[PDB]
RNA sequence: CGGAAGAUCAAGGGUUCCAGUCCAACGUUAAUCGGGGCUGGGUGAGUCGACCCCUAAGGCGAGGCCGAAAGGCGUAGUCGAUGGGAAAUUGGUUAAUAUUCCAAUACUUGUUUAUAGUGCGAUGGAGGGACGGAGAAGGUUAUGUCAGCCUGGCGUUGGUUGUCCAGGUGAAAGGAUGUAGGCUUACAGUUUAGGCAAAUCCGGACUGUAGGCUGAGAUCUGAUAGCAAGGAAGUGGCAAAUACCAUGCUUCCAGGAAAAGCUUCUAAGGCUAUAAACGAAUCGUACCCUAAACCGACACAGGUGAUCAGGUAGAGAAUACCAAGGCGCUUGAGAGAACUCUGCUGAAGGAACUAGGCAAAAUGGUACCGUAACUUCGGGAGAAGGUACGCUGUUGAUGGUGAUAGGUCUCCUUGAGCUUUCGACAGUCGCAGAUACCAGGCUGCUGCAACUGUUUAUUAAAAACACAGCACUCUGCAAACACGAAAGUGGACGUAUAGGGUGUGAUGCCUGCCCGGUGCUGGAAGGUUAAUU
């Protein structure tokens, strides 16, 4: 559906490897949910950023580091990245 | 034939082994085949249930007709192949129709004679027939126990029976046992005697032989300890017990046959 | 020299896991026995 | 160090990976450093692997069988890889990913649409997939080495513009082609005791007519790529794998997975070509992995499967020195006693040591000569014991590859260049030429066990166990025997030339007497004898 889509994208990455792709291949890397797709992130781009197309979707799970805090070992939510390549 | 090697290694000077030249030299027709692990001598709760098996060279099984219930359809010899399931060789049938079976193959038997089952065959060796249809004193092989069950006696290399007479519904034969026995009359049994008449004479020659063909060693039960056999037991050599099984059972002489439904097909049996 | 535990975690999981437990009377009572004290590792 | 202490993984681990920052604790010392603390970053796939389809051992197992209960077994099935089943390589790029990103060139498999032609369809049938050990002769390549070519250099000390020195320099998958090899008569027709029914498909029986499949490598294309000093080269010889041809070939017995994918046939009842567009999900991907990250409580001298495999010598994956790459093993500084450990050398003697030549010393290579008792004729045997070995020059013989010519991945003769293996003669230097590392000590008598093997993980490796062979005995098949409570199993889809138990233990010569005891086998005249009545 088209409920399910605004769901899709967590945020974009803000990285040296993010911006370096940016600026070469126009390639945007967002967070996404950990369930989506490489279809739903193509149509969840291409419906809220209006105007571009989406070539390829790259997706991959990267897991959370454990970060202890005071007396307790806790670890970061793993979560799902995509590099997305739109247009020229 | 035997053939003895040359003593050129201590692994080779006993080696006597069993030659056919006669025998077919590839591999056994495709379709009458079956795979077949080893077990160890393993049953189903995982237990040794009968020991000093384990080990060997993979083997197919090939599906030999006992049975021989294509009666009155003619098939000719299409090769003797060996079998590694038995001792006897397998003659590989072509029935006229085409159809294609492994038998077990007599001594007297060739490739590109023709073979019959059925009553009215010829008495030529390999022919299947009923009992009452064999004349007496031939030499017969295959021997069947039930009617239509197929051949249970008489089917290893060099296997043979003496069809000594009848008595009404019942065949009098005498096995290589020693054993004159009674069998129905309307059994099979197939002419001629089995083929590798040379197989007891063969030696294999060394440990690693015996290893070859899934036989593990054997412990003695006097080189045991009292705790795993009534043998064991002793400061240096001893037997000190009657000879006996490792579950207590004696070995020189006790009988052990608990039928009493079979007790009387069994005419006697030969004192030597 | 070569130690005792070799570890394999499809044999861990094949021997001591959730659905070796659950699949025979006495294993789930293992696992009862450790709800009861309240452990916080079931199974391996 | 360099058959790793270098690289790629699997397992296992799980962020240890990269950067910035800090030095309390941790690091056997210090630490500004770290696999430590803290804060950020990092793992990109239709083609790699998993998942997926298929099955092995082995599990579970509608109904079924068995069992006080719990449960045990088992059919159809359904799971279960360590195996089978589709497909890409080169190069660049990040601090950290790369067959994943980017560039170039490929490949595999689907969906939808259209144009034609048109009998399609299986969990079933038949093919196929599909397989053992050893060995041998080749043909290759990866790779190496020299040469060519390009770019630099003219050398702190005699000489060095040359036949000099250094560095660099060889593009793959794929597509054409079809070679060295390997296999191999082809078609048509008639018909049918068979493949559980059916079948045009297999199998079987008859009648006429007379190169193909596979396949390394080379070649062409791919191919004006990329790659250094700021805009260069990039092609010839020789050598050569354990990798490929090759799941081949030849042999032997110990007789060599299964199932599916795939090709065909039909049973009940859409398919094949042509393209065009679109797609190929999800999970893993960092990093260690002969280890400081795994198993050993430790940053522990242990253990840990697979893959790659440079040079000079060398048989070699031994050994020595090096390459690429990686390290100096997380206390140092002194001194240079006894004593300890690990080594080197040792006058004269040479086992006098000692339980005992324990240890040490010694031998050690290749070729040729020569070699005893005894023997099962194989052996013993490398018995024993000798001689030669470096370098330089000349010279004889020889295998391979083959440019140039003479008579189309071709054939024949000649043979340049390179290379192989053997000799002879002459000279020459040293104490010493198998110069280093590396690398048998050998004999005589005698007990034991035939031998190869196995064993007390962690004080015993042996004469102990096993062993081929021998004997006795049991067992006629629902076999004896064994597991089990039984069902169900093994024995065995075996059948007395078989299977079990027991003893002995190759082989040669052999294996005497005793049946009183205790077993075992056979017999029943008599005596005694249970429940029961």
């Amino acid at each position: 559906n088209n409920a399910r889509l605004y769901q899709v994208l967590r945020g974009p990455v803000f990285s040296e490897k993010s911006q370096m792709l940016g600026d070469s291949l126009g390639v945007q890397v967002f967070k996404i949910d950990s369930k989506a797709t490489k279809l739903e992130v193509k149509k969840a781009v291409e419906l809220m950023f209006e105007g571009v197309e989406v070539l390829k979707v790259n997706t991959l799970n990267v897991k959370g580091k454990t970060k202890r805090f005071g007396k307790n070992i806790g670890r970061r939510n793993d979560y799902k990245k995509a590099y997305v390549t739109l247009k020229a | 034939p035997i053939v003895k090697a040359k003593p050129t290694s201590p692994g080779r000077r006993f080696v006597e082994k069993v030659v056919h030249p006669h025998l077919y030299k590839g591999r056994p027709f495709a379709a009458l085949l079956e795979s077949k692990s080893k077990t160890g001598g393993r049953n189903n709760n995982g237990r040794i249930t009968t020991r000093h098996i384990g080990g060997g060279h993979k083997q197919h099984y090939r599906i030999i007709d006992f049975k021989r219930t294509k009666d009155n359809i003619p098939a000719t010899v299409e090769r003797i192949e060996y079998d590694p399931n038995r001792t006897a060789h397998i003659a590989l049938l072509k029935y006229a129709d085409g159809e294609r079976r492994y038998i077990i193959a007599a001594k007297k038997q060739a490739v590109g004679d023709t073979v019959m089952s059925g009553e009215a065959s010829p008495i030529r060796p390999g022919n299947c027939l009923p009992l009452k249809n064999i004349p007496l004193g031939t030499v017969i092989h295959n021997i069947e126990l039930k009617i239509g069950k197929g051949a249970q006696m008489a089917r290893a290399a060099g296997a043979s029976v003496q069809l000594l007479g009848r008595d009404g519904i019942y065949a009098i034969l005498r096995l290589r046992s020693g054993e004159t026995r009674r069998v129905h009359v309307n059994c099979r049994a197939v002419i001629g005697e089995v083929s590798n008449t040379e197989n007891n004479l063969k030696s294999l020659g060394k440990a690693g032989a015996s290893r070859w063909r899934g036989i593990r060693p054997s412990v003695r039960g006097v080189a045991m300890n009292p705790v795993d056999h009534p043998h064991g037991g002793g400061e240096g050599r001893n037997k000190g017990r009657h000879p006996t099984s490792p579950w207590g059972q004696k070995s020189k002489g006790l009988k052990t046959r608990h039928n009493k439904r079979t007790d009387s097909m069994i005419i006697r049996r030969a004192k030597k | 020299m070569k130690r005792t535990f070799q570890p394999s975690v499809i044999k861990r999981k094949r021997t001591h896991g959730f659905r070796a437990r659950m699949a025979t009377k006495k294993g789930r009572q293992v696992l009862a026995r450790r709800r009861a004290k309240g452990r916080h590792r079931l199974t391996v």
